[PDB]
RNA sequence: AAUCCCCCGUGCCCAUAGCGGCGUGGAACCACCCGUUCCCAUUCCGAACACGGAAGUGAAACGCGCCAGCGCCGAUGGUACUGGGCGGGCGACCGCCUGGGAGAGUAGGUCGGUGCGGGGGA
RNA sequence: UCGAUCAACGGAUAAAAGUUACCCCGGGGAUAACAGGCUGAUCUCCCCCGAGCGUCCACAGCGGCGGGGAGGUUUGGCACCUCGAUGUCGGCUCGUCGCAUCCUGGGGCUGAAGAAGGUCCCAAGGGUUGGGCUGUUCGCCCAUUAAAGCGGCACGCGAGCU
RNA sequence: UCGCCUCCUAAAAGGUAACGGAGGCGCCCAAAGGUCCCCUCAGGCGGGACGGAAAUCCGCCGGAGAGCGCAAGGGUAGAAG
RNA sequence: GCUGACUGGGGCCUGUAGAGCACUGAUAGGGCUAGGGGGCCCACCAGCCUACCAAACCCUGUCAAACUCCGAAGGGUCCCAGGUGGAGCCUGGGAGUGAGGGCGCGAGCGAUAACGUCCGCGUCCGAGCGCGGGAACAACCGAGACCGCCAGCUAAGGCCCCCAAGUCUGGGCUAAGUGGUAAAGGAUGUGGCGCCGCGAAGACAGCCAGGAUGUUGGCUUAGAAGCAGCCAUCAUUUAAAGAGUGCGUAAUAGCUCACUGGUCGAGUGGCGCCGCGCCGAAAAUGAUCGGGGCUUAAGCCCAGCGCCGAAGCUGCGGGUCUGG
RNA sequence: GCCCGGAUAGCUCAGUCGGAGAGCAGGGGAUUGAAAAUCCCCGGUCCUUGGUUCGAUUCCGAGUCCGGGCACCA
């Protein structure tokens, strides 16, 4: 319809985002970044799952790298 | 056109290789010539070198490899270096570089 | 009347009228300006109020730019109250040191005096002005 | 024909009191040289209206040199309409784009009494030897018929030096 | 054996390395090249991929330079905005202190830099 | 592993619609209708600009398109006191106040000869009819008049009446 | 109108309301899945029988505006096509 | 049992304010050009001109919650320090609450309405209807009331009287009782700053003085012979008067100005800006800024100095709990 | 007063690509012995005013003479 009010919806807030930051410790498994596209690439030590999700692979410290138009980069630096 | 295929196979299949994260041991191959060169990258390092052009040897380009690859395998395996991953470059996986792997065991290997 | 065609929305958040500023402002097509000295949303009815003051002022002669735009849709409800927005019902939005309108090619006492006429029909205060150095040259 | 200033210099001295004193913030440079200035405003007012980006200004202050500036920008205030801050270029000798100022001359020229005017630029954008700077460029070019348009080398181009172009572009034309 | 220079790989910075123009290189690398018997090929084509070659050419490609027309980068100064603290206006909104401070634009920059290894000259 | 528009989609039962002016109880001013209040879109009245009509034209008299307000008499918006009750339209009775003046008084301009008008200004002292119709307010109409004014007071007034 | 997804509102973490502004889902695919190998678009201009704005073909330019089953968004040719 | 709020430094995250137009869209003026609106030469391909349509494209110029080439201040989180607090964490017992409201800021809905409504971040009332200020007044300013005192200092706000303390000191403003109020718009109010036109080659104001020639201008006409009117408004003679700006009108007589000389004798006319004021300005029981009353102020702006002023702070005594 | 409608020669009423119509009057002709009917031919400042456009009866905007729909109250 149109007047009396067609509109109304909206869906659930996603909570998406990075979920640990550059210099955060970590463990084999813990997620790092929640996001919809490829916005981060996963890494040195760091998964995709098939959401794009990034996950740590070893225990670290996270590290954060801008390759320009290669996209931007996240690691895992064990000493683990 | 930008980018051509060949820099876009070479990417493709490089990029696959480098996230398993072993050392490469990879082939360039000229119409003359066939090299090879095992690199270590995040040091971004050669470590183990090996040319038909500096082992000045020739005829049968495919026998040549097998050679240099004989070469790697010998002068690596004395490194300490056994396990890597094969970079094949923008190159199928046949005669002359096909050789030069299946010539770089007795040492290295699964190739 | 004067109105976009193609709007990609219907309706659109009213907005603040902040920081009187940004873009228009220095009088860049013609001999005289009309600058606005206050926020507001001028209708696409006032606009054409001033622009006829104006032509009917000069012998269908001299000649005219405007330089706002009514693209901001203006709603309104019915004297209904509070289901939905809406309706209908078009609005340029002006903060301080705009040029609208600006004449050219008319005398100064006929310009001055036509861009005063133009100024009574708007809904703020207003400033004419001639023309500068500092409007540059670009 | 020629203008003059005044000049002076600044390292603190928060611009807005400055601004209240009858002055006006600027800064020098080139190049060679970059340097924090203010001048008179009504000084600066009475000269730059004639001047205006478009006669070459020499400043003075103290030192005492005496610079030889364009004025290459110009920030009025948008709410007053009055200039908040000033770009002094100063010359020395190498090419330097520039903005022109333009006579039309001639009658309408065809089409007499009367096309329809139609200047669609006062100024033209121009590389020139700052030794030489043609404070105008007579644009007379008397065939001046309907419907037409000049471009750009069509222009006197004094002796000094060449266009910053576009060698293809609309100077005026009758309709 | 260091050091420099040229080439060939190959990383990194991620356009200051790009486009366009011009110029340059074949000894050596590299390429195009000669052929298609053989490995292997092409929804047709040895174009591509692949192999066995070495007569020719740097035309193409690549590499190295030099041009600022475009593209890219880009101050300082000034404003906008603003954390925090205060005013003013009926309102829309404005202003002051203190601390942070763009974007556009102007000046200018730029025809890349560099690590590892090889081959060749020092 | 299947049977769910259990879609009112955390899904009362396996199984379910209406009406009450014949109504009742527990509650609420947490919430509607009246009045008030806030608001003032709407409404009434000013004012700015002044296209243009007015033979010509100082707007004598008009006033486009737009613009800024005043008032709080309309219709509303809101839902703030009142639902352990603030009785509702109209009439009658009795008024009182405001002035944006209907008449009378005093004025200016007139496209004011006179007389009679038009418009605007001052002015709230007093006045401001009787009837037909309808519950009407309003309005129409008859006959008069100096005139037959518009509003407010819980749409003034039901412990005053109807 | 009622559950679910996308965007805005949402104030540069997450989250955030209104009978605020706009759209979609209740499926689909044995290939539209896994892997290995290859390939790279849309558009514009020029050329070519039936071919026309568009069938196919050839040439140059074209860093992604195409494609990714369907809404939007994020993403993506160094592939996810 | 030192990890807390808050704070310092360092990293990472972000896409808002602002701004921009590269995308998606919208969009003013001009240019050059596909298709054609078709004027028509066709009626054969043709085919030119466009002051209409018009892609793309260039120039100038803008707009956007669902646009972004950009992008702050802030914010979030981790690490390292400070931080002993009616701080923090863990387990368990008892709850109450799940109607909020005002204000400030940012938004949406509403009408750039509401003591409107819906979120966000803060605050206060709620529960501080206890105190001081704001005339009076939950939530604005001041400030967190254990008890006592016929002691002090302050806050906000005040110091002519009601009413505690300046009829304080200096400088300027306003003449409306503005203050003690409401806009567009207006205006030789008034005070300051500025720029420009003319002026002792004597301007502005008055006054003395010229008040055209052909001519009725051609037009139109009983006649307009400027003034009942549509205009060729042109030649001249001058220091020098428009075939005439107005009264006039039996068209003419008679009259005035424009524009000139001259008289006299120092300013004159124009514009812009800031301060205060003025109009605009009409409601209903009796008026009023809280009242009296205030005019070199008892009003407003600037600088200063003192004072007055709470349950805040202090001084003196005391209570209770917690620590030591 | 309040929002929506339509004027067209002489009367009736088409006329959304923006660059004036057929009817039915009236005159004329053909037809007929003459007519009727039927077929041929003959003329709006297109309701004023402002606007867009080079150009508007044909697009915009009111305002008007005149048609539809609207709201006092409990
Ligand atoms: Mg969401
Ligand atoms: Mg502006
Ligand atoms: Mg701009
Ligand atoms: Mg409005
Ligand atoms: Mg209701
Ligand atoms: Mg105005
Ligand atoms: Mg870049
Ligand atoms: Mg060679
Ligand atoms: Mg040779
Ligand atoms: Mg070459
Ligand atoms: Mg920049
Ligand atoms: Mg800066
Ligand atoms: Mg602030
Ligand atoms: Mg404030
Ligand atoms: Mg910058
Ligand atoms: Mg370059
Ligand atoms: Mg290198
Ligand atoms: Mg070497
Ligand atoms: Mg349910
Ligand atoms: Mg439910
Ligand atoms: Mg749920
Ligand atoms: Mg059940
Ligand atoms: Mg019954
Ligand atoms: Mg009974
Ligand atoms: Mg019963
Ligand atoms: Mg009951
Ligand atoms: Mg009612
Ligand atoms: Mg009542
Ligand atoms: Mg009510
Ligand atoms: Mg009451
Ligand atoms: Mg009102
Ligand atoms: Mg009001
Ligand atoms: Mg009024
Ligand atoms: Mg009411
Ligand atoms: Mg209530
Ligand atoms: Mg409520
Ligand atoms: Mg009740
Ligand atoms: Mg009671
Ligand atoms: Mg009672
Ligand atoms: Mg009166
Ligand atoms: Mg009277
Ligand atoms: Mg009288
Ligand atoms: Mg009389
Ligand atoms: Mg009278
Ligand atoms: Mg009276
Ligand atoms: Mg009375
Ligand atoms: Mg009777
Ligand atoms: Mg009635
Ligand atoms: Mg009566
Ligand atoms: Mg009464
Ligand atoms: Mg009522
Ligand atoms: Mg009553
Ligand atoms: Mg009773
Ligand atoms: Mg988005
Ligand atoms: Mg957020
Ligand atoms: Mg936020
Ligand atoms: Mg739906
Ligand atoms: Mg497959
Ligand atoms: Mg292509
Ligand atoms: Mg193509
Ligand atoms: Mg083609
Ligand atoms: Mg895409
Ligand atoms: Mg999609
Ligand atoms: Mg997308
Ligand atoms: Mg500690
Ligand atoms: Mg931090
Ligand atoms: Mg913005
Ligand atoms: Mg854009
Ligand atoms: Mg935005
Ligand atoms: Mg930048
Ligand atoms: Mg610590
Ligand atoms: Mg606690
Ligand atoms: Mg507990
Ligand atoms: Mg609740
Ligand atoms: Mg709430
Ligand atoms: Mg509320
Ligand atoms: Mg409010
Ligand atoms: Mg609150
Ligand atoms: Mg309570
Ligand atoms: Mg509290
Ligand atoms: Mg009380
Ligand atoms: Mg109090
Ligand atoms: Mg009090
Ligand atoms: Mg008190
Ligand atoms: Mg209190
Ligand atoms: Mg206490
Ligand atoms: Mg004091
Ligand atoms: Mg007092
Ligand atoms: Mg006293
Ligand atoms: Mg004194
Ligand atoms: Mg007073
Ligand atoms: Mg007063
Ligand atoms: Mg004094
Ligand atoms: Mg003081
Ligand atoms: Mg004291
Ligand atoms: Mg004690
Ligand atoms: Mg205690
Ligand atoms: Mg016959
Ligand atoms: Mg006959
Ligand atoms: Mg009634």
């Amino acid at each position: 319809a149109l007047a009396s009010t067609r509109n109304g919806r909206d869906s659930q807030a996603k909570r998406l985002g990075v979920k640990r930051y550059e210099g955060q410790v970590v463990r084999a498994g813990n997620i790092l970044v929640r996001q919809r596209g490829t916005r981060f690439k996963p890494g040195k030590n760091v998964g995709m799952g098939r959401d794009f999700t990034l996950f740590a692979l070893v225990d670290g410290v996270v590290e954060f790298q801008d390759r320009g138009r290669l996209g931007r980069y996240v690691h895992v630096r064990p000493l683990a | 056109a930008r980018l051509t295929a060949y820099e876009r196979r070479k990417f493709r299949v490089r990029n696959r290789i480098k996230r398993t994260g072993r050392l490469r041991l990879s082939v360039f191959r000229s119409l003359k010539h066939i090299y090879a060169q095992i690199i270590d990258d995040e040091k971004g390092v050669t470590l183990v070198s090996a040319s038909s052009l500096a082992l000045k040897l020739k005829g049968n380009k495919t026998e040549v490899a097998r050679q240099v690859g004989r070469a790697l395998a010998e002068k690596a395996l004395a490194l300490g270096i056994k396990q890597v991953a094969f970079d094949r470059g923008p190159y199928k996986y046949h005669g002359r570089v096909k050789a030069l792997a299946e010539g770089a065991r007795e040492g290295g290997l699964e190739f | 009347m004067l109105m976009p065609r193609r709007m990609k929305y219907r309706k659109q958040q009213r907005g603040r009228l902040k920081g009187a500023t940004k873009g228009g402002d220095y009088v860049a097509f013609g001999d005289y300006g009309l600058v606005a000295l206050e926020p507001a949303w001028i209708t696409a009815q006032q606009i054409e109020a001033a622009r006829v003051a104006m032509v009917r002022h000069f012998r269908r002669g001299g000649k005219i730019f405007i330089r706002i735009f009514p693209d901001k849709p203006y709603t309104k409800k019915p004297l209904e109250v509070r289901m939905g927005k809406g309706k209908g019902n078009y609005v340029a939005v002006v903060k301080p040191g705009r040029v609208m309108f600006e004449v050219a090619g008319v005398t100064e006492e006929q310009a001055m005096e036509a861009l005063r006429i133009a100024g009574h029909k708007l809904p703020i205060k207003t400033k004419i002005v001639r023309r500068d150095a500092y409007d540059e040259a670009q | 024909m020629e203008y003059r200033l005044k000049a002076y210099y600044r390292e603190g001295e928060k611009p807005s009191a400055l601004r209240r004193a009858g002055k006006l913030p600027g800064v020098m440079y080139n190049r060679h040289l970059n340097r924090k200035v203010y001048v008179d405003l009504v000084e600066f007012d009475k000269v730059f209206r004639q001047a205006s980006i478009h006669h070459v200004i020499v400043l003075e202050l103290p030192d005492g040199q005496s610079l030889p500036t364009l004025v290459r920008q110009v920030n009025l205030d948008k709410r007053r309409r009055r200039p908040e801050h000033v770009d002094f270029f100063v010359l020395s000798d190498e090419p330097v784009e520039m903005y022109v100022p333009l006579r039309f001359v001639g009658t309408p020229a065809g089409v007499r009494a009367g096309g329809v005017l139609q200047e669609i630029h006062r100024d033209i954008l121009v590389k020139v030897s700052p030794r030489n700077i043609p404070e105008f460029i007579e644009v007379d070019v008397s065939g001046l018929e309907i419907g037409d348009s000049l471009h750009a080398s069509d222009l006197k181009l004094p002796p000094g030096v060449e266009l910053a172009v576009s060698p293809e572009e609309t100077i005026a034309a009758v309709v």
